């Protein structure tokens, strides 16, 4: 769910 | 949930939780559509690159829960699956578009004063409510802070924010299938979904009816409740006929 | 489906204490 | 730091 690739 | 508060008795009727036979971890948060279906986030079972890939019986569900850690005794009800559908065009290496699934629990669960289903949007439901400025209401028993667990189930209601915005604040390819909700930097007030939140469902009360309606289900956001970051929900009436479709064609 | 009506709340017709900010923004 | 689980549920 922590997107920032 | 992020700056959120703990939810009163029955509040969420249809909020369920994810858990792993073993060890014992809530996996995600999840929804009561049906006395026989939960919806979730694709990616809560399948997602390749954490090697994450969960079965049937690796899963149970459980419904009417208010405490994250303790088996209440007598309120609570735990389910045993028997089919994971996840949506046939998941996009699992690209932006994580159409992250939904369905689960048919082993057997119909009754309800109660803390376990009801929550209804699913019609088009015009989905066409008078998921509009910019319109707070929604998500539920769950993720992290506190990005980075520290809840005692009791969390929610926080947040503001619909036009797609222009939701777009221009990530990198990541925003498809169709997909709506953002959080405040901005400037609005003065914060909260947003987090890590074990996902699978969670985005819910709206009808000013018609004065029914409550998933519109979402919590997705990503790259962290949770950073500044000018917005979380990521999945478009539930725009994957709607799908949903329909597994229900009837099973 | 008599879905999105909780027995503790609209069946009793008691409200919880942040529904009316949802209300407020429609 | 969960409650064990009556092992019907397993
Ligand atoms: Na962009
Ligand atoms: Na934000």
């Amino acid at each position: 769910f922590x997107k920032l690739p | 949930i992020v700056e959120g508060s703990d939810a009163e008795i029955g509040m969420s009727p249809w909020q369920v939780m994810l858990f792993r036979k073993s060890p014992q971890e809530l996996l995600c948060g999840a929804s009561l559509i049906s006395d026989r279906w939960v919806l979730t986030a694709a990616h809560c079972l399948l997602y390749p690159p954490w090697d994450k890939n969960f079965t049937e019986n690796d899963l149970l569900v459980r419904i009417g829960k208010h405490s994250r850690t303790r088996y209440e005794r007598n309120i609570e009800k735990i389910s045993m699956l028997e089919k994971i559908y996840i949506h046939p065009r998941y996009n699992w290496r690209e932006n994580l578009d159409r992250d939904i699934a369905l689960m048919k629990l082993k057997k119909p669960v009754a309800f109660s004063d803390y376990i009801h289903p929550v209804c699913l949007p019609d088009r015009e439901t989905a066409a008078s409510l998921l509009q910019a400025g319109y707070k929604g209401r998500v539920t769950g028993w993720g992290n506190l802070k990005e980075t520290g667990q809840p005692s009791v189930l969390q929610v926080v209601n947040l503001p619909i924010v036009e797609r222009p915005v939701c777009k221009d604040s990530t990198r990541i390819r925003i498809t169709d299938n997909m709506f953002c909700a959080g405040y901005k930097p400037d609005e003065g007030k914060r909260g947003d979904a987090c890590e074990g939140d996902s699978g969670g469902p985005f819910v709206m009360k009808s000013p018609f009816n004065n029914r409550w309606y998933q519109m979402g289900i919590v997705s990503w956001g790259e962290g949770c409740d950073r500044d000018g970051k917005y979380g990521f929900y999945t478009h539930v009436f725009r994957l709607k006929k799908w949903i329909q479709k597994v229900i009837d064609q099973f | 489906a008599d879905c999105g009506l909780r027995p503790l709340f609209e069946k009793k017709s008691l409200e919880d204490k942040t529904e009316r900010e949802l209300l407020e923004s429609y | 730091d969960f409650e064990e689980i009556p092992e019907e549920y397993l």
